[PDB]
């Protein structure tokens, strides 16, 4: 699965 | 922008293509950042949606006149023409409330509850999605996440709205989604973000 990028 | 003189300023349509520019931010360093414009948006034509590449949230920004954009190039780089593989799911997923599953470090199942909104502009196998716990525009490739199992499948534009935070952002509704009438964009001021709110 994707992974979590940040603001 | 160009002041076709006095009055007048004239504006090229950049709406599809590929852009780059450099961004700075108060005192720090220039960066570079490259993307598509996915749409302009009718209350507020200054006011560009952008794909950047590398950044999964879709950004709202007024490209011509904001002062922290510089070296703004429109790209001769035209984005290929992609017919949508399994066109059936894709329409059916629009408006449907999903299960998106996201990988965290070394593998630990973080499954996060979303809507897919509607196909994106311009970057046609990619869709527009909001979540639950992150109520922000977000793009995806989302038929690569289903056919991997990591998907499961379950006008007041125009109006400012204001939010509480012990403070007040103020907004613009800019956008009703086509597929669930009563979800709307917002864009706030100060935020480039995307906002993506049910105001029934
Ligand atoms: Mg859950």
């Amino acid at each position: 699965a994707r992974t979590k990028q940040t603001a | 922008s160009s002041h076709h003189h006095h009055h007048h300023g004239s504006r090229r349509n950049i709406v599809g293509c590929r852009i780059q520019h450099g961004w700075k931010e108060g005192n720090g360093p220039v960066t570079q950042w490259k993307g598509t414009v996915l749409d302009q948006v009718p209350v507020n034509p200054s006011l560009y949606l952008i794909k950047y590449d590398g950044f999964d949230c879709v950004y709202g920004l007024e490209l011509n006149k904001d002062e922290r954009v510089s070296a703004l190039e429109v790209l001769p780089d035209r984005v290929a023409t992609s017919r949508i593989s399994d066109a059936h799911l894709a329409d059916t997923m629009i408006g449907k409330a999903v299960e998106h599953m996201f990988e965290t470090e070394d593998g630990s199942k973080d499954e996060w509850r979303g809507m897919v909104l509607a196909r994106a502009p311009v970057m046609n196998t990619w869709f527009y999605i909001t979540y639950e716990k992150d109520p922000v525009l977000y793009m995806y490739q989302l038929l690569d996440d289903y056919k991997e199992g990591d998907l499961r499948i379950m006008s007041l534009v125009g109006k400012q709205v204001e939010y509480a935070k012990g403070s007040k952002r103020t907004g613009m509704v800019i956008h009703q989604v086509e597929a669930k009438p009563s979800v709307y964009f917002i864009k706030f001021d100060d935020d480039f973000h995307i906002y993506v709110y049910d105001l029934v």
